[PDB]
């Protein structure tokens, strides 16, 4: 059961805020680092620290700062938030230096000028082909998460209320609707697929599910528009006959 | 705790020469705990601009330094090292008998 | 340039051996790891490595030599689930452990009967769009996008039927406009 | 011939006078070429031998970072020693480890070590097969259970047998002018009066390297040994050393005493008697 | 070249 967490798991900061990220772990371990990773290169050392009580500079400590002041935790803290610093930041800890490192489930940061610009996707099932079932005795069901800021989201498909892993892909990263305002919203593809002998089947509840990371409630919300917070938006689907 | 009281030796980098210059050494060795105070005298007095040499030990765990300084030997000039430490319940001093 | 890895992404067909390599500048490094990182999850060690010479584990084999200050990484028999990027990390003394920007495998499935086509799905109601699915291709096709920047076309896509022991690729198209799922195309058919 | 390569860290608590003091050097054979300290200004690994100087700032950067977390790790032990043995939070304590590895004439691997001691006292030590460990006493039997848990035994072993050889083969290759030379003694002796009756035969070797050197004297032709002082080599600030064996021998008795010394820049061992 | 391994608190 001993492992190492970090939290929290999502967070979108308003630029100027500054944000502690949290890490622990009860391995008793004396190592633990802190890395940024950026869709453009790999994991960047920022700080780490080889004992309690005691901290390091890694490979771009400019803009963080971290303290070790017991062994467990190791705690990030952003000065001031700069769009910059947006990246996934993973906490890592080693025995002792020099040692394997084992790394966090990872935090999701999005640094954005003004929070008018969050939005929650909207979700689509879209029926199969009727050529689809004739030619191929198959059936895909695409789903579409349009119109949400930042990329924040956790699609998964639901049929009969537990969730399928066989016949499902999603596209690896969400893409850009509008590419020449670095401010736009994205979108999510995912398709799912089941024999003709199962869709034809009107039994049968399909549904595509979105966890979107937006909001929290201590952040301040004064706009004339629905709060984005934190929520899943889903569509569904029921199976036809002919 | 036990403790080691320190080995001294005085004597110079090179055979003595009346006035050829020379570095006037103090080894300090088999001692224990490392804390240690050593001085290079002259005719009795502090010789101010001593060096020493880095802290290490030997296989029973026991501590050695080299204090020295340049020095030039006459006949009538003396020297010595004064050497105190929590074994020695008063300062140590070992005279340069260059004629050993 | 204190750690370069293979640059990629590296397209590995099924069961073939993939090569990973990773060079360092600091000669004096005594430690050196490959980690294995799923998109959009946590690096898993794979396994670390202290001295010179090969280091076996199953269907990985890794091999240090300091003299050259290289580390490699060999896959034998390419499944599709190594389909993920390795990172090669390095400690360069005390806590400097410093990782490479990565290599992104890419384990290419066998589509035994290619069917190619281009289908058109309507939506529920719920919503008011129409999409486009180029779905059962061969893996050796790939597909691009945008004739008008206003539409909107996904990469190539593997699912697994894992009952019906079948693959496929699929992309997916849509867009605002007096559409047409059959101009949705542009690359080789 | 034979070579080495060896660390010495030595770490004081100072609880009535301040923070910790962290002292780390490095020994090739006889000759020391690295240095830290914690109480100097540069907070630095220093340069002690002119071979060293060429490495780049990769190496000085690498062992810095690696002596400061040496230094950490022996704070943390301090306290911990100072609990596993009850002691009083006001007293002074010493915290020593020494490791490296011994090569042969062919510079290959002969021996590693690696020694940890507390107040100047044997705690915990690798065995010989870099596989196993030595706890001094009971209180060191829970280090032992916790760095066999750790495999730190495995990880010193790939330094002893790979990392700490290689760099020693490096650094004899580096400084040839300076490690793989050897300096043939000076001998010379003196004779004084103890007591009526009685005199004095010191036996000297001076500027010899390495330090290693045996003086013996010996009694027409046997080894009468016991009975004599024998000082212990001693460093002459030059890089060489220093030894003398003097024995106490009647007035008239004195050309009946010889010594014989052997060092590896002596062809054969030499041996002298007075006048 | 010293360790960069092996280093663990007692």
């Amino acid at each position: 059961i001993a492992g190492i967490t970090q939290a929290p798991t999502s967070q979108i900061l308003a630029a100027g805020r500054r944000m502690t990220l949290r890490c622990t772990q009860d391995m008793r371990h004396n190592a633990m680092y802190w890395y940024r990773q950026d869709l453009g290169l790999g994991l960047r050392l920022i700080h780490y620290s080889n004992t309690a009580g005691t901290t390091g500079k890694g490979e771009v400590p400019d803009g963080y700062s971290v303290s070790r002041a017991n062994t467990d935790d190791f705690p990030l803290t952003l000065a001031s938030a700069v769009p910059s610093q947006t990246s996934v930041y993973f906490c890592a800890s080693s025995l002792s230096f020099g040692t394997e490192a084992f790394f966090g489930q990872g935090t999701r940061l999005t640094v954005v000028e003004d929070l008018n610009k969050v939005f929650p996707p909207e979700v689509a099932v879209f029926e199969p082909s009727e050529a689809e079932i004739s030619h191929t005795q198959k059936a895909t069901l695409v789903c579409l998460a349009t119109g949400f800021y930042p990329d924040h989201v956790e699609l998964s498909w639901w049929v009969n209320g537990k969730e399928v892993h066989s016949g499902v892909c999603t596209d690896p990263q969400p893409l850009k609707e509008q590419p020449a305002l670095n401010d736009s919203r994205y979108a999510l593809s995912s398709r799912l697929r089941v024999s003709a002998t199962f869709w034809q089947d009107p039994r049968n509840h399909f549904r595509c599910q979105v966890q979107f990371y937006g909001l929290s409630e201590a952040d301040a919300w004064a706009a004339a528009r629905a709060a984005p917070v934190t929520q899943i938006v889903s569509a569904e689907a029921w199976g036809r006959a002919d | 705790m036990i403790q080691r009281t320190p080995k001294i030796q005085v004597y110079s980098r090179h055979p003595a020469e009346n006035g050829k210059s020379n570095f006037l050494n103090c080894y300090v060795s088999g001692f224990h705990p490392s804390d240690i105070e050593v001085d290079l005298l002259k005719n009795g007095e502090r010789i101010e601009k001593v060096e020493h040499s880095d802290l290490s030990f030997s296989k029973d765990w026991s501590f050695y330094l080299l204090y020295y300084t340049e020095f030039t030997p006459t006949e009538k000039d003396e020297y010595a090292c004064r050497v105190n430490h929590v074994t020695l319940s008063q300062p140590k001093i070992v005279k340069w008998d260059r004629d050993m | 340039k204190e750690v370069e890895q293979n640059s990629g992404p590296l397209s590995v067909p099924e069961g073939a051996i993939a090569s990973l390599n990773c060079t360092y500048s600091d000669r004096g490094s005594q430690s050196f790891f490959w980690y294995r990182q799923y998109s959009g999850k946590s690096p898993e060690l794979i396994m670390f490595i202290y001295s010179n010479g090969d280091k076996e584990d199953g269907r990985f084999t890794a091999q240090l030599n300091k003299a050259s200050q290289y580390v490699s990484l060999l896959i034998r028999d390419s499944q599709p689930s190594d389909s993920a990027t390795y990172l090669c990390a390095v400690n360069f003394g005390g806590g400097k452990l410093i990782f490479g920007q990565g290599t992104e495998l890419s384990v290419k499935p066998n589509i035994q009967n290619p069917d190619p086509a281009v289908y058109a799905l309507r939506d529920s109601k719920s919503s008011d769009k129409s999409v486009c699915l180029f779905t059962d291709f061969d893996s050796q096709t790939n597909v691009s996008q945008s004739k008008d920047s206003d539409v909107y076309i996904t990469d190539k896509c593997v699912l697994d039927m894992r009952s019906m022991d079948f693959k496929s690729n699929s992309a997916v198209a849509w867009s605002n406009k007096d559409f047409a799922c059959a101009n949705a195309f542009n690359n080789s058919i | 011939g034979s070579h080495s390569m060896r660390y010495f860290f030595t770490s004081v608590s100072r609880p009535g006078r301040g923070e910790p003091r962290f002292i780390a050097v490095g020994y090739v054979d006889d000759t020391q070429f690295v240095r830290f300290d914690s109480d100097a200004a540069s907070q630095r690994m220093e340069p002690r031998a002119p071979w060293i100087e060429q490495e780049g700032p990769e190496y000085w950067d690498g062992e810095t970072r690696k002596v400061k977390a040496h230094s950490q790790t022996h704070r943390v032990d301090l306290g911990t020693l100072r609990g596993y043995y009850n002691q009083s939070e006001a007293g002074s304590h010493t915290v020593q480890r020494m490791y490296g590895c011994d090569v042969g004439s062919d510079w290959r691997f002969l021996r590693g070590y690696h020694q940890y001691a507390y107040d100047g006292k044997d705690y915990i030590a690798l065995k010989e097969d870099l596989r196993s460990w030595t706890a001094a006493d009971m209180a060191a039997q829970t280090t032992k259970h916790k760095w066999e848990a750790a495999h730190v035994a495995e990880q010193l072993r790939a330094y002893l047998e790979g990392t700490c050889v290689e760099w020693l083969r490096r650094y004899l290759e580096n400084g040839k002018e300076t490690l793989q030379r050897t300096d043939a003694p000076k001998t010379h002796m003196t004779h004084h009066a103890v007591s009526d009756h009685e005199a004095t035969l010191r036996c000297w070797a001076l500027s010899f390297y390495p330090a290693e050197i045996t003086l013996t004297w010996q009694r027409d032709g046997e080894d009468q040994t016991q009975d004599t002082e024998l000082v212990e080599t001693r460093p002459a600030g030059d890089g060489t050393f220093q030894k003398w064996a003097a024995v106490v021998v009647p007035s008239g008795q004195e050309q009946r005493y010889t010594c014989h010394v052997q060092h590896e820049g002596l062809p054969k061992p030499l041996t002298l008697r007075w006048e | 070249s010293m360790l960069g391994i092996g280093i663990v608190p007692v």
